[PDB]
């Protein structure tokens, strides 16, 4: 029966009682049961109830933590274990770079309710760090005991008499979160002893472990929330500053208004200063004269007047209200206090904990709003635009919690005003772009006026002033045709529609009349109803657009235009091209080299000309493209006014094709894509109607356009010798001028043709150009159209007569060498 | 082996030895013996976690003795993390038993067994965030065996709960057996929920510290990026490289490369000829979602292990160590934040299995995200290739890098503005070059003033000053034939070509050409260029500007106003008054506000007076047209200041405000009886001389009212014609009602307007200067004469209208 | 394997299918002194 | 209301002195192709 000797002998029933009742021995302890430790007795010494009080300490680690009740319970128990009364938890905070130590639990003794042992932030004593044993513990970072406080160093009794207490003895020990102090627990007096014993220090340290890691949780949570909000403010402001590019005022307002929630503050306001540094010349004379006595008020560190021309304020404590007060009065509620102007004068991060106790600034003492709201906590800091000059002042008022701003809170918006000051680059760039674009427009208008046919010289061609009696822009369209018939040269007589045409006898103004006539011969003015006055003005202005340089002057442009006009009307190339396409080609050829400086693209690359830095490739061609359309874009000078939208979008699109394609570099790269088209033209046997397929196909037409631009620009070879020789001399002179310009400006040796002392080699370097650059387009067209056969005869004859001089120089050189 | 009877044996026996078990400390019974040992063990555990948080080492000890209380065979912690939107439960601590060391149960990062959201009870608990107890694991519908076949283990009784920090589950711990019991008697469930309650306190501490560190890193990287974005306006490549290099110790990565996408949207007209010309087969590869072509033209890669070795690839090949994986070209295909668990064990992307360099570098974790520029346009792909910690990318790193790339993508407005500003500056330079060419006088037209190809054989530039002056001494007019030394210098007699020569001659009268050693050719060319600068409008043309210059020269020379100013300060005036109306379009200042002209936007006040200054300074800025080249820096700055006080001061609006000071100065001139000492007094004061000079600036442009009535009538007719032209141009472009002097049909009431103008604007500069100097009385006398003539005409018209009223 | 718990190389998951990538966040962020100033206004000035 | 500290209104400091304000921090950031037989043929002329 009772002979269960295995249970009787030691160390067996233990390992069965565990297995069975260990969970229920543990389950009830961690439940809600109150501690079974008697507190009435004082010197308990905690034989086995030491474990019972430890379980109670571990009983509040459940996931419902506020870091106030648990620490308060720990201190209640420690007042009994330590055999001392009136503990106090001195919190740790820092403002303005100097630390403080504010009480959070005061006069804590055993058998006390939490309601009467918790101090609100409104009324909390705040000792400094550099005096008192509180500061000594905070600096030394170790437990200290100072019996008989009246005979020890650095003891302050400010609160001894305030709370009518004695504090015979003191024992304090800090709690730290990784080398960083978070709070300090204090013990005053010993209930039944002379002073704290050595073992009391060990008791406090051993029982302080639970309270050491429970405050760490709350501290880490608060730090994490602050870091999250700081991350949010820097990311919600980038979006609103990068939506567009506007002035400083609206950008700052947007960035500040979008991040209102993260800045948990009842109110804040930002004031902007006038950025002008130097007064105007006429605003300085009165001060020197004697009138308008000079300024003697506060000034910024960099030497500017402190004038707030706009103070934006944001109100959130009651009803949301964002308003702007331009030119705010000096007695504005945000400006009554001297803090903003003082920050402007100095530029420090000012932090004020109390307005009622403020002396230097003397903040308001009456509730501003209808409902009770009085300014208590203020934080103001400046904004500098990367060169330590203040742009404005931002002031943040009472927090939504109630505690004064601390370092973790100061660094929140201290990194926001840094962002605002850095963002000034966009407001600055906003004004520079506007000013620069206005200057560009002004100078473009100047040049546009300079190249334009005014009313004085328009009568030179179209004279309605005396034969009719009124200025041209009032005459009727039918009434305006007669005056041109008796003035425009006849096409048949003047030889303006045949390949062999020389403009040397014709006057400078005569070519303008020929160009005006050439539009009528295509029967394109009448059908498109383009005004004749505008056409005459545009044709005359084209002459002024061209420069007075040696070769690429207005005469060359007219020659290219006439070459195109001949290729269309006498070459029977009009079959593939629509009438509107002829309207586009003739005008594109007339201004293909408008406003030519006189130097090729290589000099643009070499000299870093502003043209080169804007156009990636074919600099001169694109420049002439963007300048010939500017003259054609304005009224009273445009010839596309009476064209509907699709025809207008077609005509302009092919001006890009023609004008750009005149480049020689662009010609050589895609030279062999036209020979295939030519071969395709000779395979449609049994008829001459290869045109019909051309008409639809288009891309073939565009390539032909780009190929007859190159066949007109370099058309000087095709003219008879009596003109080709002179044109060759002129172009050689232009190349020599370019070489002279390049030698001195850039300090380099040019290619042989641009060297003056290689003039005698002109024929031999000209036959090479004729054989390499030329005599391919003019052979492909000749084999592709039989109607333009005379152009190749004029190339063959010209090369034949060039070889004469090319061999005369060779014989001269051979004879001179034989002399040696 | 008893069953239930021995319930009053264990505790009531109260260990009747006082020393049983070997050593007590004041215990009463068995119930009071387990309590003290448990309290001591838990206190030791708490002391272990006091500082330098060691999550694994202490959770292992917590689980070691938690298994025994539950009789569980094994206990295992299952960490929780999130990737690309889907949660994942990794295997940190596995198979914890009471007789195991820490290293036997810890699972390294390269040995995890991760489970998805739903697969198994481990994921069902995470979805539910509650306890689950399964008596037999075959019955429950959802249960995985992937942790069964690898382990060679069989499970039949589970017990799991998740560790929650508020609403975010942190981990899940699950006992996997019951041993001496079939169905986990519920008495164990409560203690498992409670004994593990204070073990949760440490998991949340670790999680909170990790989140705090991650968010601090995010804040630091964002702040540094904002710092170096706003340093200056630079192109995309340099800005991105700076912002990426500046923050590399915070990303905690080993390698990461940034690829840039070519932004050529629409091909140019000749680019696409061959494609439909029977050659140059069109592109067929992947495309950016917005419709562009994927083409990485510049890839910058950063290496942070061993050495920085920062290098840039100007045209990466297809076999690049970063683009060969095929992931960078997939993020461009569609905007996704790609995250990879095990790069070697992947099929979609061909990550190299072997190393890359002698150091033995193998990629394990990759994270690539695009750079959108606020227009939903992909600009680049940034790829990060590993973590220094060695753990695979979590959600916090994803958020950090997404924030960085989002900020950088937003920071493309700066580069766009840089490009736009460069283009605008180049266009302005081109326009300025055009204007300079069209204003400057060419070589072939400078021979009208000084013919050097006829007298000599040399070009004007290739001559000496001594030889250049010989031509001028003959061609230039004398001081008497054109009487530029008179207050009644008629202008219409001379042609516009003679006015340039007159200006050069009066430049010679001052004795300034040889005093500052300016070159004669540049002076002549500058005069011709400034003559060409004026427009051809009715009144404000070269004639009016030269008339102002001549009137002011007469004031200086024959008015004895030169005594106060030195020769240098007279050089800067005759030049400033000669170009003060240089680019006038006819419309006055008030018109620029109403027409919204670009002049009004550029200049706040004195729209047109402040604009002639910039053009005048531009003309004399370039060499071969600059007559201030030889002046030193101090003299040049003084001349600039004098001109900028002069040209602007000609405005009438500034005249009205600032007349009282001149009246005071003239009054103060009367207490000095010796006028030879007032010269000494006024020759030193700066502001007084500035006021007097600004006053004579507007006392001469308002001239032509002090000239003989024959000239005055024609000048008034020209001025009225210009005003009528402006008014006619104002009722059509602006569609308003012009003021009475701008009505062309109001021409009859001209004389009364003239007398009103004389007695209000004039007769103050012409009275104070008459009182200041008696030398300049004739202009005032002629002004009064013209006023009386115009009053006579006004009275004649008044009589005419009266007759119309009382005929 | 003995060292680890029967797993080497990289981590292993009981999932077979097409990987799903993040869809990216696109919604979280989105008068000068005068007796009577107008006496001179009848002329060009103001 | 006991008030614990026995003080009301605002926080009370033992010492009184002229406000001292933090200086701005700037010690971290502001620490300051042709297809050819041969290409030189074009180079002889103005092309390329
Ligand atoms: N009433 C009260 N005063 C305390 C308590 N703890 C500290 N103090 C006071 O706060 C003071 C802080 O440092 P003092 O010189 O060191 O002396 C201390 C005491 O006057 C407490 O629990 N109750
Ligand atoms: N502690 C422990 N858990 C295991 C072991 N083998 C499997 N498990 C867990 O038991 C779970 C049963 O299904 P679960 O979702 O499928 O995923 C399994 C793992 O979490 C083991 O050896 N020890
Ligand atoms: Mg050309
Ligand atoms: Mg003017
Ligand atoms: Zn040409
Ligand atoms: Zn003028």
């Amino acid at each position: 029966e009772v002979e269960k000797f295995l249970d009787s002998n030691v160390s067996f029933a233990k390992q069965y009682y565990n297995l069975r009742y260990r969970a229920k021995v543990i389950s009830d302890l961690l439940g809600p049961r109150e501690a079974a430790v008697d507190f009435s007795n004082y010197h308990a010494l905690n034989s086995v109830e030491e474990s019972e009080i430890i379980f109670d300490l571990l009983r509040d680690f459940q996931d419902n933590l506020q870091a106030e009740k648990c620490v308060f319970n720990v201190m209640k128990k420690l007042c009994f274990l330590l055999q001392a009364d009136r503990m106090s938890l001195f919190m740790y905070r820092a403002r303005n770079g100097i630390a403080e130590l504010a009480t959070r639990l005061f006069n804590v003794h055993k058998d006390a309710v939490l309601e009467e042992c918790l101090v609100a932030p409104d009324s909390e004593i705040v000792f400094p760090l550099d005096m008192g044993v509180v500061g000594h513990v905070a600096l030394s970072k170790k437990i200290v005991n100072v019996p008989n406080t009246e005979e020890d160093e650095h003891f302050c009794d400010f609160v001894d008499t305030l709370t009518e207490y004695q504090t015979k003895n003191i024992l304090a020990s800090p709690i730290m979160n990784g080398k960083d102090v978070v709070a300090i627990i204090m013990v005053v007096n010993k209930v039944d002893g002379p002073h704290f014993t050595e073992n009391d220090e060990e008791i406090l340290l051993k029982y302080l472990n639970f309270a050491n890691l429970i405050m760490k949780v709350f501290h880490l949570s608060y730090l994490h929330n602050c870091e999250t909000r700081r991350g949010q403010i820097l990311l919600w402001s980038g979006s609103k500053v990068f939506e567009e590019l506007t002035d400083i005022e609206r950008q700052f307002h947007k960035a500040l208004y979008t991040v209102r929630a993260f800045l948990n503050c009842d109110r804040y306001s930002v004031g902007l200063l006038d950025m002008t540094k130097q007064k105007e010349f006429f605003d300085v004379w009165p001060v020197l004269m004697g009138e308008a006595p000079p300024y003697a008020g506060p000034r910024t560190p960099d030497g500017r007047e402190i004038n707030f021309y706009k103070v934006i304020d944001y109100i959130l404590h009651g009803k949301e209200d964002i308003k702007v007060i331009p030119n705010p009065p000096p007695d504005h509620w945000a400006l009554v206090s001297g803090l903003p102007t003082y920050v402007a004068q100095n530029g420090l991060i000012c932090n004020i904990m109390n307005a009622p106790s403020e002396d230097f600034f003397a903040f308001q003492k009456e509730p501003l709003d209808e409902s009770g709201w009085m300014i208590k906590n203020v934080l103001s800091m400046p904004i500098v635009n990367k060169k330590e000059e203040i742009v404005g002042v931002a002031t943040f008022y009472n927090r939504k919690d109630g505690k004064p701003f601390d370092e973790m809170d100061e660094t929140l918006m201290e990194s926001l005003t840094q962002f605002l000051g850095w963002s000034v680059l966009n407001p600055d760039t906003y004004e520079l772009m506007n000013k620069l674009e206005n200057r560009k427009d002004i100078f473009q208008d100047m040049v546009k006026y300079h190249v334009k046919c005014d009313n004085e010289e328009i009568q030179t061609i179209l004279k309605t002033r005396e034969v009719y009696g009124k200025e041209p822009w009032e005459c009727e369209e039918e009434e305006l045709a007669e005056i041109l018939q008796g003035e425009l040269p006849d096409a048949d007589k003047y030889e303006i529609n045949k390949f062999h045409f020389s403009d040397l006898p014709l006057t400078e103004l005569e070519l303008v009349k020929c160009g005006i006539q050439m539009y009528y011969e295509l029967k394109v003015v009448d059908k498109f109803h383009i005004p004749q006055e505008a056409l005459v003005r545009f044709m005359y202005s084209l002459s002024k657009g061209y420069r007075r340089i040696t070769y690429h002057n207005w005469r060359h442009g007219f020659n290219v235009g006439q070459t195109m006009f001949s290729l269309l009307v006498t070459g029977k190339l009009k079959r593939y091209f629509t009438d509107l396409e002829a309207l586009a080609m003739v005008t594109a050829a007339f201004c293909h080299d408008i406003d030519h400086r006189g130097t090729n693209n290589l000099y643009q690359m070499k000299s870093q000309n502003p043209l080169a830095k804007l156009h990636g490739s074919s600099i001169l061609e694109r420049h002439h493209l963007e300048f010939g359309k500017t003259l054609l874009r304005d009224e009273s000078l445009n010839i596309f006014q009476n064209l509907n939208r699709r025809q207008h979008e077609h005509a302009i699109h092919m001006m890009d094709i023609a004008i750009i394609a005149t480049d020689l570099a662009l010609y050589f790269k895609k030279r062999t894509m036209f020979q295939k088209i030519v071969d395709q033209s000779k395979t449609y046997e049994t008829q001459q109607e290869w045109t019909q397929y051309m008409m639809l196909d288009q891309t073939r037409k565009e390539i032909v356009m780009a190929m007859m631009m190159t066949a007109c620009d370099l058309s000087a070879i095709t003219k008879p010798w009596e003109v080709q020789s002179k044109v060759a001399l002129l172009v050689a002179a232009e190349f020599w001028e370019q070489g002279d310009l390049e030698r001195t400006v850039l300090q380099q040796n040019p290619i042989p043709m641009m060297d003056r002392n290689k003039a005698d080699e002109l024929p031999k370097l000209q036959v090479g150009f004729i054989d390499f650059v030329c005599t391919f387009v003019y052979k492909e067209f000749s084999r592709f159209h039989e109607e333009i056969t005379p152009m190749l005869d004029g190339i063959t004859n010209n090369r034949k007569e060039w070889k004469a001089l090319a061999d005369e120089y060779e014989t001269k050189m051979k004879g001179l060498e034989e002399e040696k | 082996f008893a069953d239930q009877y021995f319930g009053r044996k264990l505790s009531p026996e109260d260990v009747a030895n006082a020393c049983e078990d070997g050593c007590p400390e004041g215990c009463t019974s068995f119930r009071e013996l387990c309590q003290v040992e448990e309290s001591a063990a838990l206190f030791e555990l708490v002391q272990d976690m006091q500082e330098n948080v060691n999550m694994e080492r202490v959770v292992f000890k917590i689980l070691r003795r938690l298994c025994s209380i539950l009789h569980a065979d094994r206990c295992s912690l299952f960490m929780y993390r999130q990737r690309n939107g889907v949660a994942e439960l990794a295997t940190r601590l596995f198979s914890v038993q009471p007789d195991s060391v820490l290293e036997d149960c810890l699972v390294p990062p390269d040995s995890e067994i991760v489970f998805p959201l739903d697969i198994g009870v481990v994921g069902h608990v995470a979805q539910t965030k509650k306890m689950v107890n399964v008596q037999d694991v075959m019955e429950c519908p959802h249960f995985s065996s992937f942790a069964d076949e690898l382990t060679d283990y069989v499970t039949r009784n589970i017990l799991a709960t998740p560790i929650m920090n508020g609403k975010d589950v942190v981990a899940v711990i699950m006992a996997v057996n019951k041993l001496d019991g079939p169905c986990f008697t519920s008495e164990d469930e409560d203690v498992f929920l409670k004994y593990l309650n204070f073990g949760t306190l440490n998991l949340k501490i670790y999680h909170l510290s990790y989140l705090h560190n991650c968010e601090t890193r995010r804040g630091q990287v964002l702040l540094w990026s904002a710092n170096k974005v706003f340093e200056e306006l630079t192109d995309i490549e340099r800005q991105f490289h700076k912002a990426f290099y500046t923050v590399r110790a915070y990303l905690n990565c080993d390698r990461y490369s940034v690829g840039l996408l070519d932004m050529t949207k629409e091909k140019e007209f000749f680019d696409v000829w061959p494609v439909l010309m029977g050659e140059a087969q069109a592109y067929s590869g992947p495309r950016t979602p917005d419709g562009r072509e994927i083409l990485f033209y510049k890839v910058i890669d950063y290496i942070l292990h061993g050495k920085e070795d920062i290098k840039v690839i100007p045209s990466p090949p297809a076999d690049h160590w970063a683009l060969a994986s095929g992931l960078p070209t997939y993020v461009a295909e569609s905007g996704f934040i790609c995250n990879i668990m095990n790069a070697p064990a992947d099929e979609m992307f061909n990550f190299q299995e072997g190393p890359l360099d002698d150091s033995g570098w193998i990629v394990k974790n990759v994270l690539s995200m695009p750079i959108v520029n606020k227009k939903e346009e992909i600009v680049g792909v940034a790829t990060f290739y590993n973590r220094k910690d060695g753990k695979p990318f979590d959600e916090q790193d994803e958020v950090l890098m997404e924030s960085l790339t989002q900020f950088l993508g937003w920071s493309v407005l700066n580069t766009d503005t840089y490009d736009k500003m460069n283009k605008l500056e180049n266009r302005k330079d081109i326009a300025q070059d055009m204007v300079l060419y069209h204003v400057r006088c060419d070589r072939e037209e400078i021979q009208l003033i000084l013919p050097t190809r006829e007298r000599l054989g040399k070009e004007p530039a290739d001559c000496e000053e001594d030889e250049l002056g010989k031509i001028l001494k003959e061609v230039l007019p004398g001081p008497a034939k054109f009487d530029i030394y008179e207050f009644h210098f008629s202008d219409l007699e001379c042609t516009e070509l003679e006015l340039v020569k007159c200006g050069i001659q009066m430049y010679y009268e001052l004795g300034v050409v040889r005093k500052f050693q300016i070159p004669q050719e540049v002076l002549v060319r500058f005069l011709f260029s400034v003559s060409k600068g004026y427009r051809r409008i009715t009144y404000h043309n070269w004639r009016h500007g030269f008339n102002v210059a001549q009137t002011m020269f007469t004031l200086l020379m024959t008015g004895k106003l030169k005594s106060y100013y030195t020769d240098l300060e007279a050089f800067a005036m005759v030049t400033a008054g000669l170009c003060h109306d240089i680019d006038h379009r006819g419309t006055n200042n008030l018109y620029q506000m109403k027409s919204q002209n670009p002049l009004a936007k550029l200049h706040g006040s004195s729209i047109l007076e402040r604009h002639h200054l910039e053009f005048g300074k531009f003309l004399l800025s370039e060499e071969t047209l600059n007559i201030y080249q030889n002046l030193n820096r101090r003299q040049h700055e003084h001349v600039i200041h004098l001109m900028d006080i002069a040209i602007i001061a000609t405005d009438l609006a500034l005249y009205f405000k600032k007349r009282t000071m001149f009246q005071k100065i003239v009054d103060e001139s009367k207490n000095y009886e010796d006028r030879k000492s007032w010269v000494e007094y006024l020759s030193l004061e700066t502001t007084r001389k500035e006021i007097v000079m600004a006053m004579m600036m507007t006392a001469c442009d308002l001239s032509a009212i002090t000239k003989p009535w024959e000239v005055q009538s024609k000048v008034a007719l020209l001025v009225a014609a210009e005003f009528w032209e402006q008014g006619d141009l104002e009722r059509t472009v602006l569609d308003q009602q012009p003021i009475p002097m701008m009505d062309r049909n109001k021409a009859a009431e001209l004389p009364k307007l003239q007398v009103g103008f004389i007695d209000f604007v004039c007769t103050f500069v012409y009275k104070e200067f008459s009182r200041f100097h008696e030398e300049i009385l004739p202009m005032f006398d002629r002004l009064q004469n013209n006023r009386k003539e115009w009053k006579a005409l006004a009275d004649e018209y008044e009589a005419k209208v009266k007759a119309l009223e009382e005929d | 394997i003995r060292s680890a718990t029967r797993v080497m190389g990289g981590p292993v998951t009981p999932r077979k299918g097409p990987p799903k990538f993040k869809q990216r966040q696109t919604r979280q962020f989105k008068a000068f002194n005068h007796l009577e100033l107008h006496e001179l206004a009848q002329y060009g000035i103001i």
